[PDB]
DNA sequence: CCCTGTCTGGCGTTCGCGCGCCG
RNA sequence: GAGUCUGCGGCGCGCG
DNA sequence: ACGCCAGACAGGG
């Protein structure tokens, strides 16, 4: 019941992405015409986001406010209005990483300045097009000892 | 007390009345004044209907002298032509000379028309409206009875032929068209000033919103001195600043130190009323005071905020400022309205530290001046038998410092506008601030606007709420951080915890826009500049937005840190002598057995 | 994801971009599991990378478009949070009041700076909930829902309702706003005095504070709900208490153009004709002669005659 | 609403279109400063100028009596 | 304008405080029963459809009219935060 | 580029048909590049009006073309110029291209001419955008008419020569907003194009060839031409203009009338007698009143409402559709499920409202019934129904009602059912129902009127004819204009029209003063002199002389300097009348108004009342789906915007809660506005604000982005904005 | 390797209200 | 013991 | 189209 005295922007931990998350949207299925209902697990599924209806559930095992804070034994629907549907978050698990454009194309490349790379051109170079790196150890040569952090191509790799 | 404050020795003008309201406000009290207003309101309106003042075509009366002055100037124009048809006057000289003929002749008809109304028709419908604070403008009247004479071409070069007609008589077919060009630029101008007037009010607010009055007389007495005299109108001649201007600077202010002037003892901390600032001018007249020590926002100690003794008088009411008044906004606003009348481009160049069109090389060194004659470039040198500060002054630049006398740091060595950064370097911050302030007022003054310096100060202060670091302690050297946050650092590093690690900084000047772009909290910054950037950085570094200031704390829909949310008055309880005794009965019952 | 018309469906463009990302990430998952020819893996990760930008910020790098219909950048998340009419700006300026109103203003000469003429019809809706309750306090209506239905139609209002409203606004005040809100006086509080019609009666002297003449300017109107908001609104925000301007210590309740014309006219002195001697200052025959000469046609009632023109001698 | 589909019309009840009065100086042997009031009244015909004038003077008299009971 | 606003303004240290006071007083005037006033007898608040304002028209119009008298007491911390609401319900009847 | 035709009044439509815009394909001119384009370039002569351009951000960029301006072969606005070889002017004309015009020495029309001979050695001409005093021998080309310099729209201003271009603009634009009055009168003083405008525009109906009239219906006029043919000319009885104005053709020809070729048979929506007419000629006194005409307010004589002088028929076309929901088709019937028969009278035809029925705000225009829930019935509504009567029609009332504001009489109705004739019914759309409502707009206090010069303003008070300014003779004025609004603005033209109008009142004649060449101050004084015999001449014969009043004002007048001292009041009053001013008595006191005051016939028009006029006051109502801010539309007015400019205003003041209130209880605080209402219904104290949805909506928007926005406590620790929906499971 | 200069890369551009149109 | 759902982005014009 | 700020890289000692 306390007063909000300080607000704070902080980076998101992948685990935190999951923590605020309810379900994962794993398919491009908006809503199937026949029934203006959410298609499958898709972008509007109600598990992942929330009760498509008032206080009522899915199938209808529990339908009013007396048991407001409990979930259906057979179907998991906790309910307030459909607002719980408009505040919940879902996450998508990308295959191979991609980066925030907010951090890479701001005049000073927050990653370009932090990572000593060509502040604006080396980034754009390997981010959107093609160039690879060696993590801990790789005893054999190219001509010189293993590159601890430098990057090699698919052909010489 | 009604005849004590009224002058029945002259017709009641908007000003005589303006001044009667003000007096009545100070003398008799707020609501009683309100009574007076409606009273005047009621009779002014009634007398008005009965007076029977009405515009008539014949009411606009043309001077009989118009015919003369036009002919007199007409023949003179022929002389200018015959003088060119011979080859005496350059193509240019001809033009500039003809303009000057009309420029004067038009102004001549101006005073003529009025002279007619003054001597023969004191009660002319059109006239009286203009004289009375009612309606009318000396330039306008002229376009009806006199003549609206010069209307410039599309570009800006005024037309060579004037508009010989008045609106009384048929403004001809072409004279109309010719005059049209100007009207169109005027309408386009008004459209782009309206947008820029609201934007300036946005930027002023972006940096001064947080500024609010929350205090106790801040004890750091470092005050500002309000000058009463101005240097160069004519090369060098000291003069008493205008009544208006000086008033603008000392009215409702709080003296920093005691001043004994013409006989009376103006105490310290006293708020000088308009009458008091009338005293000091009369005294400077006699020659007893050249400056005036007065508290000002420019030198407050309260990091985020400004105190009662520093701000001054002007609340909407005439008594000292009440603690908890949003001054930042109130200031930002009083500057953004008049702007729509301006010009403005300069005001922008001023709030935004920039390198104006016509720059003026400031003397970074203070010694005396000296000039040279070689062909290509001239040169103004501030020198000593030790060193000179070479000032490259190209062909087009007009220098007025001569071969010979002294030139303090940041002094105009060229003519025109100045670059704040340089002036900061040369003469120091206490000089930039006062420069900015006066140089900004210069425009509104010249336009009729009368705004108190308080406001432009509030703002300009924030332009300099930041400074660079050259001798570290906690964090690395090159850094631009909040001035007062260093005063904190240095204060506890020398006072509370030992080891004098002096935190040497450098005063940094920034424009209203960049100070808002780059401030402490992000919420405020997310509002104008680039939401994209602002947030990036604020994220990287887990930034905790401590909510202070009205912009950031409005977004949350939380109560305003200023106003009633004022920590000073957010808590105040009320009582009835009946509940006062009852609570005391609760204390009495506390005695056990 | 809403139903528009006939079957048309509108969804925020964000979804088109979400599809983009989903599709590419998936096709990528499948392109790595099937067999991976370098060229095609990168070619996709690229498109992939661009997609991720799209939802975050569109336009930083190229601009995605909904298929042939509108070459419009799909409003990307950055777009939603930034600008003039963006999300960060919707919060800060908080834009739409529940108890608001607006009509055309018209001069209210008899009105005192203290009050403003507000259309009763406007009031009725404005102070509706406050009125409903008052209806019940009286016999006009049994209950709230009753009182509401009572007012859902214009031909159903008993003259008694107006009594109730007139009574509910007793000492409450409302705020008035003008087109550009340049200064704090851009908004002022006044006591609403219910009036007939469409127009809103405004006081003349305040016409200076809000840049407002009467060629059609329209002013908005709000209502302080809390007993706290009303307090401040009538104490420190009402018109009559904010007479001086925050810019200059000069008044803003200065008589305008109309008032001054009147107050001037009345106080001016007239001058007319001096052809014959103007010296009453000294002779007693100058009093007589120039007083009979005035009765005649020679000396006016207001002659340049130093001490006293015959106009003063006579009366 | 005599008949349900009838349409009401604007009511114009003043039997007078215009009134005009002049006060010209009149001579009475001893003092020349005197007033003479001649008011000309026009009527649509419904009522007469004289009838109107009389009703007028009556409404004024009826109002002059309303000054009777103080409070 | 309004009754003795100047007088009022003069009774407080700061303008915005008077506002706090008048508001917090009109609140209590309604809450613990509207009879919780200090000057009702002879001359008091009044409206004219009848002289009925004596019961509940405007809250703060009364608060003002009271504060203009020297009966109330407004301080930064006059009476301990919670014990005031307890003793006020104890002595003032109307509900 | 293509938009709604602005047919407020025919002249409007005609103007919106020929105006030139800058913005467009995007290839040509963009919006933040314009100062250069916006100006009235030199060459804009006779090709583009300098006056017609809009006031505002889009200035100088969108503008209607000139008088004789005509696009030739390829988009080059050319203009007419008559030839003049040597000192001889021709009646021959050449539409010249903008570029070719530069090559010659063109002269003005004002040049004195005896036929084909120039008449003055040093006569004006303009080489290339440069005024030059040329000789009759160099005058190669001459201007057609001063008209050509401006547009049609502007050409309509009587003495444009005496009006500042900036206000002339406002005068032109105002005509485009003129609304068609039942009683259309042409201005007492015209320019010369009023005839032409109604003709080239298609207002009035003209006679093809010569003939006689057969039948004169209120619906058709079938004439019989002399070539042995006869045509029936229907007349758009009463049709709905785009902008909701009335368009009726009123026959002006009697039965059996030999008509000349090109003669008006019927008058257009706003024509008197083939002349353009918008608003009406009213007598006006130009003086100040109490405060009723303060900055720009106008005082109207109730007398103007007696005779329907400013009355306008308006038609609003409300429309409703019987949609097909998967919950059950929305039926259209007389059945309004829950409360009264009293609201179902007018709804006489089962469903539809009957024609000729007075519809007041909040009455049912058309009934309709849809289904109650989204998919399920109601558990609490199930008990209520069963208690008083379980068998309650489950269908919900969704009927087209009269939106707050106004309705009038229902004049026409349209219904498209199942077997559509040749109509395009949208999908889902079972059937549609149009209901045309009309209403006389008597002039009221809200309305705004303005004269062709620029004087704009709203009606502040409708005075009783009883006590408003009256003339020596019983004739009282209609409107009283505030003098002060004339000096500042520069439009003496209005003061000139009123004078000439004064003469026309007692001389009983209308006039036509061209643009730059019209009437002159001496000629008007002359007509007024004639007017004095009309006014004072009958006064002398009717039997009476001058008033004590009339003499007193005269004293004050000669002491002023309006009358030559020493002349007889008869002679004096004439001199004062010629001034364009007459003596007026207060009407309230019967005492004169010290000082002559001008009066006259000034043509003034009423402006179109948008839905912006019909005021918007909103208590509680709808709200947006994604943003939770108040919004209306159809019947719920919709909330006003509080803008930052205004936030600051309150920020300035110590108005803390008043601002809190605006940002929480009144707009976004979902739980707050609710508790707020209930509290006020109760006469209680509003609760304390819960977090605003915009913030909540923002945090998540920001969460949509990698960024994590967490609120914190005293010591940097959590706090919860989202009351409990964020914790998981 | 340093400092200086030049094109280069990213963002911003009153306020409120009407009406009407369109996927 | 009533409350859902629609009205968005943009465009054009007009008032202030 | 523009204006302005901030930037990253390349040329001349
Ligand atoms: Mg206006
Ligand atoms: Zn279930
Ligand atoms: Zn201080």
């Amino acid at each position: 019941k306390k007063e909000v005295r300080k607000v704070r922007i902080a980076l998101a931990s992948p685990e935190k992405i999951r923590s605020w998350s309810y379900g994962e949207v794993e398919k491009p299925e908006t809503i199937n015409y026949r029934t203006l209902k959410p298609e499958r697990d898709g972008l509007f599924d109600e598990r992942i986001f929330g009760p498509i209806k008032d206080y009522e559930c899915a199938c209808g095992k529990y339908k009013r406010q007396r048991f407001e804070g409990k979930v259906c034994e057979r179907c998991g629907v906790e309910v307030t209005k459909s607002i719980v549907r408009r505040y919940r978050m879902g996450h998508i698990e990308l295959a191979t990483p991609a980066a925030h454009i907010w951090f890479v194309k701001d005049v000073p490349s927050k990653i370009g300045t932090l990572l000593d790379l060509s502040a604006t051109e080396l980034e754009q170079v390997l981010y959107f097009s093609k160039y690879i790196v060696l993590d801990p150890k790789g005893a054999i040569l190219n001509g010189v000892p293993v590159e601890k952090r430098q990057l090699l191509t698919d052909e010489e790799y | 007390v009604a005849w004590e404050l009224i002058q029945l020795d002259v017709p009641q003008e908007k000003n005589s009345l303006k001044d009667l309201v003000y007096q009545a406000f100070l003398r008799l009290g707020m609501e009683k004044t309100a009574r007076l207003l409606d009273a005047l309101k009621y009779y002014g309106f009634t007398f008005s209907t009965t007076s029977g003042i009405t515009i008539g075509i014949d009411d606009a009366v043309i001077p009989e002298e118009k015919k003369q002055y036009l002919e007199e100037a007409d023949r003179k124009l022929l002389q200018i032509e015959q003088a060119y048809e011979m080859g005496f006057l350059t193509d240019r000289e001809r033009y500039d000379q003809i303009l000057q003929l009309w420029t004067e002749t038009t102004e001549k008809v101006t005073q003529a028309v009025f002279k007619n109304f003054e001597e023969n028709y004191p009660f002319n419908p059109l006239y009286v409206m203009a004289q009375s604070g009612a309606r009318g403008n000396p330039q306008q009247i002229r376009q009806l009875c006199g003549l609206r004479g010069l209307m410039q071409k599309p570009s800006g070069e005024t037309f060579e032929v004037p508009v010989r007609s008045s609106f009384r008589e048929g403004l001809t077919v072409l004279e109309y068209f010719i005059s049209s060009h100007g009207a169109r630029k005027g309408g386009a101008d008004t459209a782009l000033r309206t947008a820029d007037s609201g934007y300036l009010t946005r930027k002023l607010v972006d940096v001064t919103h947080e500024i609010v009055v929350r205090e106790a007389d801040c004890g750091t007495t470092n005050y500002i001195s309000v000058p009463l005299f101005q240097p160069d109108e004519v090369t060098r001649s000291l003069r008493l600043r205008k009544r208006a201007d000086i008033e603008a600077g000392l009215y409702g202010r709080v003296l920093a130190r005691e001043v004994e002037v013409l006989g009376v003892r103006l105490e310290e901390g006293r708020y000088l009323s308009m009458d008091d600032v009338h005293l000091l001018i009369k005294a400077a007249e006699a020659g007893e005071i050249q400056e005036v020590p007065v508290r000002s926002p420019l030198t407050c100690q309260t990091r985020y905020g400004v105190c009662q003794k520093c701000y001054g008088y002007d609340l909407s009411m005439a008594r000292p400022v009440s603690i908890g008044e949003a001054v930042g906004i109130v200031a930002a606003q009083s500057i953004g309205e008049p702007g729509t009348q301006l010009g403005l481009p300069r005001v922008i160049e001023l709030f935004e530290a920039r390198r104006p069109k016509a720059k003026a090389v400031i003397s970074e060194i203070d010694g005396v001046v000296r000039i040279e004659e070689t062909e290509e470039k001239l040169s103004v040198f501030v020198e000593s038998e030790g060193f000179s500060k070479e000032y490259k002054l190209p062909k087009e630049a007009r220098l007025l410092v001569k071969d010979g006398d002294y030139v303090e740091a940041g002094q105009p060595l060229t003519r025109g506008a100045i670059d704040p950064h340089q002036l900061l370097e040369a003469k120091g911050p206490e000089a930039v601030e006062r420069y900015l302030v006066e140089e900004i007022q210069k425009v509104y003054r010249a336009q009729g606007v009368k705004l108190h310096d308080k406001h432009i100060e509030i703002v300009v202060r924030q332009m300099m709420k930041y400074v660079e670091v050259t001798d570290p302690g906690d964090s690395r050297l090159l850094e631009g951080q909040v001035l007062e946050k260093w005063d904190v650092e240095a204060l506890n590093e020398r006072l509370i915890a030992e080891g004098k690690t002096p935190v040497a900084w450098k005063p940094l000047l920034m424009g209203v826009t960049k100070s808002a772009l780059s401030t402490k909290s992000w919420l405020s910054a997310a509002s104008f500049q680039n939401t994209t950037h602002v947030l990036t950085e604020a994220a990287i570094a887990g930034k905790k937005d401590e909510l202070i200031g009205l912009k950031e704390n409005v977004i949350l829909g939380r109560l305003i840190p200023a106003g009633t949310g004022s920590d000073f008055v957010r808590f105040t309880q009320v009582v009835d002598q009946k509940t006062l005794k009852a609570i005391e009965e609760a204390r009495k019952e506390a005695v056990e057995a | 994801m809403v139903q528009v018309d006939g079957g048309r469906f509108a969804t925020s463009d964000l979804n088109d971009l979400y599809r983009r990302l989903i599709n590419r990430n998936n096709r990528l998952k499948k392109l790595l599991a099937q067999g991976a020819p370098e060229i095609i893996i990168r070619n996709e990760k690229r498109m992939l990378q661009e997609a991720v930008d799209a939802l975050l910020d569109n336009g930083r790098r190229g601009a995605p478009v909904t298929n042939p219909g509108s070459d419009r950048p799909l409003r990307s998340l950055t777009d939603i949070l930034s600008g003039k009419q963006g999300r960060f700006r919707q919060n800060l300026l908080g834009k739409r009041v529940d108890y608001s109103g607006r009509s055309v203003i018209v001069v209210g000469p008899q009105l005192k700076l203290h009050q403003c003429g507000l259309p009763k019809r406007m009031a009725l809706e404005l102070f509706k909930p406050f009125l409903l309750k008052k209806m019940e306090e009286k016999g006009i209506a049994p209950n709230v829902k009753a009182a509401r239905r009572m007012l859902e139609r214009q031909r159903d209002i008993k003259d008694e309702v107006w009594d109730a409203l007139e009574e509910v606004i007793h000492g409450k005040v409302v705020l008035l706003n003008r087109a550009p809100t340049l200064h704090r006086l851009g908004i002022q509080a006044f006591q609403p005095v219910l009036v007939e019609g469409q127009s809103i009666q405004l006081h003349p002297l305040v016409c200076e504070a809000f840049n407002a003449d009467f060629d059609g300017d329209q002013m908005a109107v709000h209502v302080p709900l809390s007993s706290f908001a009303q307090a401040e609104a009538r104490i420190q925000m009402l018109s009559a208490h904010n007479l001086l301007s925050p810019a200059s210590g000069e008044p803003l309740a200065k008589p305008s153009r109309d008032i001054i014309l009147g107050l001037y006219y009345i106080t001016q002195v007239r001058k007319e004709k001096k052809g014959a001697g103007l010296e009453f200052a000294t002779p007693e025959e100058a009093l007589a002669a120039h007083e009979r000469g005035e009765v005649a046609l020679n000396a006016p009632i207001k002659v340049a005659g130093r001490e006293t023109s015959v106009g003063r001698l006579k009366y | 609403k005599d008949r349900i589909n009838a349409i009401p019309v604007d009511a114009v009840f003043s039997p007078v279109r215009r009134v005009a009065f002049q006060v010209e100086d009149t001579r009475l042997g001893q003092r020349t400063d005197l007033d003479k009031l001649t008011l000309r009244i026009w009527t649509d015909g419904s009522v007469t100028p004289l009838e109107a004038l009389n009703q007028a003077v009556e409404i004024l008299r009826e109002h002059l009596t309303y000054f009777s009971n103080p409070q | 304008a309004e009754p003795g606003i100047d007088k009022l303004f003069g009774m407080v240290d700061s303008k915005y405080r008077l506002t706090v006071v008048v508001a917090k007083r009109a609140q209590q005037l309604l809450r613990h029963g509207f009879k919780n006033t200090v000057l009702e007898p002879e001359e008091r608040p009044k409206m004219q459809t009848l002289e009925g304002l004596f019961d509940d028209p405007n809250a703060v119009t009364w608060a003002m009219k009271e504060l203009l008298t020297g009966r109330l007491v407004f301080g930064e911390n006059l009476v301990p935060e919670d014990r005031l609401q307890k003793e006020m319900e104890r002595l003032y009847p109307v509900e | 580029l293509s938009q709604f035709k602005d047919e407020t009044n025919p002249l409007s439509s005609l103007r919106h048909k020929r105006r030139i815009s800058a913005l467009g394909p995007g290839g040509l001119t963009r919006e933040r590049a314009g100062f250069d384009v916006r100006d009235v370039h030199r060459t804009h002569y006779g090709r583009i009006c300098p006056v017609e351009t809009p006031e505002g951000a889009n200035i100088g960029l969108i503008t209607s073309l000139a008088a004789y301006a005509r696009v030739d072969e390829l988009g080059f606005i050319r203009t007419p110029y008559r030839r003049v070889v040597g000192g001889v002017v021709t009646d021959e004309v050449v539409y010249m291209t903008a570029t070719e015009e530069d090559r010659y020495t063109i002269a003005q029309a004002n040049t004195p001419l005896e036929g084909n001979r120039i008449a003055a050695e040093r006569v004006v001409a303009r080489r290339k955008g440069e005024p030059v005093i040329v000789s009759p021998e160099e005058v190669e080309f001459m201007d057609v008419s001063p008209k050509q310099v401006f547009s049609v729209n502007t050409n309509l201003i009587p003495f444009l020569e005496h009006d500042d271009a900036n206000r002339a603009l406002m005068g032109s634009n105002m005509q485009t907003q003129a609304v068609p009055l039942i009683r259309a009168q042409a201005p007492v003083v015209m320019t010369g194009l009023e005839e032409r405008v109604v003709r080239d525009s298609l207002a009035a109906l003209y006679a093809e060839e010569d003939g006689e009239v057969a039948k004169v219906d209120g619906n058709r006029i079938v004439v019989r031409y002399e070539d042995g043919r006869l045509v029936e000319y229907p007349l758009r009885r009463f049709y709905r203009s785009n902008q909701g104005t009335a368009l009726d053709q009123r026959p002006r020809v009697v039965v059996g009338q030999r008509v000349r070729k090109g003669d008006l048979l019927a008058d257009g929506p706003a024509s008197e007698n083939g002349f353009l007419a918008l608003g009406q000629n009213v007598l006006v006194a130009i003086m100040p009143f109490d405060g009723y005409n303060f900055e720009d307010a106008i005082v109207i004589s109730e007398e103007l409402l007696k005779r329907d002088f400013y009355t306008s028929i308006h038609i609003e076309r409300y429309e409703i559709e019987a949609r097909d929901t998967k919950l059950g088709p929305e039926r259209i019937t007389r059945d309004i499920p829950h409360l009264s028969e009293a609201a179902l009278r007018d709804l006489d035809e089962e469903g539809v409202v009957r024609i000729g029925a007075e519809v007041k705000p909040g009455d049912i225009l058309v009934g309709r019934t849809s289904f109650k829930g989204e998919s399920e019935p109601t558990p609490e509504e199930r008990l209520l129904r069963s208690i008083f009567g379980e068998k309650a029609r489950d269908v919900k009332d969704t009927s087209l009602r009269v939106p707050p504001g106004e309705g009038g009489i229902v004049v026409r109705t349209v219904r498209l059912r199942r077997g559509d004739p040749g109509v395009e019914l949208k999908p889902g759309v079972r059937e549609v129902v149009r209901v045309y409502v009309a209403q006389k707009r008597k002039l009221q206090v809200g309305d705004k009127l303005a004269n062709r010069h620029g004087n704009k303003g709203v009606v502040a008070k409708i005075l009783p004819v009883e006590d408003m300014p009256h003339l020596p003779d019983g004739t009282p004025v209609d409107v009283i204009l505030n003098p002060l609004g004339v000096p500042s603005r520069m439009n003496l033209g209005q003061i000139l029209e009123t004078h000439l109008g004064l003469a026309g009142y007692f001389l009983g004649q209308r006039y036509i003063s061209p643009i730059f060449d019209g009437a002159k101050e001496p000629e008007i004084k002359e007509l007024l002199a004639q007017a004095f015999e009309v006014y004072f001449g009958k006064r002398k014969g009717e039997g009476f002389g001058v008033d004590k009043r009339e003499v007193e004002v005269l004293r004050r007048a000669e002491k002023l300097g309006l009358v030559t001292p020493g002349k007889t009041p008869e002679e004096q009053l004439k001199e004062l009348f010629l001034q364009g001013k007459v003596v007026l008595y207060d009407g309230r006191t019967g005492e004169p108004i010290e000082g002559p005051i001008v009066v006259g016939q000034m043509f003034i028009m009423k402006l179109y009342h948008m839905v912006e006029d019909k005021m918007h006051a909103r208590s509680t109502g709808p709200y947006s789906l994604i943003t939770q801010q108040p919004l209306g539309g159809k019947a719920q007015f919709g909330g006003q915007r509080f803008g930052e400019m205004e936030v600051w205003a309150l920020e300035a003041y110590g108005a803390a809660h008043t601002l809190q209130e605006m940002l929480t209880l009144k707009s976004d605080d979902i739980e707050g506005r609710n508790a707020a209402y209930e509290a006020i219904i109760k006469g209680e104290d509003v609760p304390e604000p819960s977090v605003p949805e915009s913030f909540r909506v923002l945090v998540k928007e920001l969460q949509a982005l990698a960024l994590d926005v967490q609120t914190l406590d005293e010591k940097d620790n959590p706090v919860d904005i989202f009351e409990g929906l964020a914790s998981k499971r």
